[PDB]
């Protein structure tokens, strides 16, 4: 109550992409936070806790080395830019049948103005795992 | 806080031309970078987007397939490598912090004369 | 503090199992949250932050591929069910005496009613590592 | 406002060490929390949320096995001690020129008194990756 | 929200049956699923529990060793494998969302006659 | 909450000693442990620091290179391995929970007579 909050989950009815949803059970979008074009808009300035998690899956391993990344970025309303808040890189292949799974989690506390837009992104959507529930998500809470 | 550009010239169709851009006055290892193009008699569009660590790359469908963007954070620089050019890629190219154009100190003209 | 809160750790005096404890230093159980049969019970409806982390240790690697999982699940008081809130999967072995370690962390924000019961579970307790302190834990906070 | 908070990042202009900074954009130090000798100091007793993430990078793999660790530790003002609140261990190599990346994240909720000093530590600073932004950080927030 | 069941029959001791169940009306890839058994003249006891991603399995001591439960989330189905049956497993088997029985649309009888 | 020390004696220069400590009354698998040394006629200085899981080790520059610290949490014990000693390492040694000295029940004397 009177506390902006959002917790969105990936879209399973999509392929090779990462679209957030808020029309699912056990998902949240309340008190002014809006999801417009795969982004969450801060409704009022203050301190926020921002978290996100993704899971990558792959059968076998590509011959070439592959690096996966998960980032969270901020768009300021004034002096329009795109700053990097939290980021991480992982590499699942050490050589060269069996599948492999890799999770990545990020979280932090930041001071944000009104109208700033946050966005969580990856680089190889074809490796993503949005099959089950609670394996990919992204959210913020005001406090 | 200025970003110089270079690499301009004339490339006959089917060739390859590489640009370059510099930066100063800010932490170059933070912001996303955007290559934008302004054409004579047309609007201002964006041709490339890159993130901080350089593993996220985005192009429009009109350009996707024959471009390549990169950066080196140690020297505060931005790249672009056009291959197999066309008369449509005849315009002035800027490096900016926003895809719509922001902080483009200078410019460089690329013409594809057939 | 009128803020329901809990932070429990594993039980070292147990083998091949995962029992939470709240009678340790630097562990919390306050303001109505109850530990009843390896579960944390919400004392009042509202928004909660839920987190948990586990660590797996293994000597060598088995001949067969092994997949480890860590999940957090909710039991609703009405229409008794068990939905999945947060989950993750990892795989440490790729071929074929040195040991290996793998941590898994989960965290999120959820809206819960009164009397719903939360539970954090794994699948291969014999691979768990609860020797030291702060390597396995599970907790919630109200806000 | 009237809520102690800190979020510090690594020092890029340093080698083979780990110095926290609070004089950078998108970093926080407010309402009584002080950084004194690589340590944030609690300004008032109460509940706190503590988090920290680091990233290790390595070219190739050593001939000998290597184990990396990330810990967060307390320092009680009375009965001066150093307890371990959160910790994790990871092993990047499995056998035997491509590089590898490994992230580690920790977070929890703890009750702390006034003047306690928290510190986040690792064991192999020469493997650390502080080149980019948001790849190493450590922070606390009061509730 | 219908959970149909099938696979029933008569198995002489030492045989092997295999039941099955379907579901609809809810996101099958969320809830844990429970195989429950109601015996004539006895209580209602659960026989199997499985979680969302299918890597957590649970059996009672009276059944553990000769059973196997699985699922296929794409087709919204739940399985159960009968091995080395005994006269003690003579009852009606349901699939439910709760170990105590919940949303048992239908049932199927497994008789083990010696 | 007592910590007994031992392993003392006389070592001719270039030798190798090895001290030891035990503990009780607290969860030994939690606290960092510190080897401190009090010298006759000097201040009290720490010589070694170790953390809970034993992968973080710290020495002063006056000692670094010739010592080795370790622990065993199952038996609630802490070690110290001495290499290539000098007359400077002639003092009493304690095991404690703080680098400045705290809860040192006893101390053991090490003399390096040349």
């Amino acid at each position: 109550s009177d506390k902006p909050v959002a917790h969105v989950v990936a879209n399973p009815e999509a392929e090779g992409q990462l679209q957030w949803l808020s029309r699912r059970a056990n998902a949240l979008l309340a008190n002014g936070v809006e999801l417009t074009d795969n982004q969450l808009i801060v409704p009022s300035d203050g301190l926020y806790l921002i978290y996100s998690q993704v899971l990558f899956k792959g059968q076998g391993c590509p011959s070439t080395h592959v690096l996966l990344t998960h980032t969270i970025s901020r768009f300021a309303v004034s002096y329009q830019t795109k700053v990097n808040l939290l980021s991480a890189i992982k590499s699942p292949c050490q050589r060269e049948a069996k599948p492999w799974y890799e999770p990545i989690y990020l979280g932090g506390v930041f001071q944000l103005e009104k109208g700033d837009r946050l966005s969580a992104e990856i680089n190889l959507p074809n490796y993503l795992d949005f099959a089950e529930s609670g394996q990919v998500y992204f959210g913020i809470i005001a406090l | 806080v200025q970003l110089v550009e270079s690499g301009g010239g004339l490339v006959q169709p089917g060739g390859s031309l590489r640009l370059s851009c510099a930066a100063s006055g800010f932490t170059f290892s933070d912001y996303w970078m955007y290559w934008v193009r302004q054409a004579p008699g047309k609007g201002l569009e964006w041709v490339s987007k890159i993130n901080t660590n350089g593993l996220i790359t985005k192009y429009p469908d009109s350009v996707k397939g024959r471009f390549t963007i990169s950066r080196d954070n140690a020297k505060n620089t931005l790249y672009l490598q056009m291959n197999s050019l066309r008369p449509e890629d005849t315009a002035v190219y800027y490096c900016a912090r926003s895809p719509s154009g922001f902080n483009r100190g200078q410019g460089t003209l690329v013409t594809v004369s057939s």
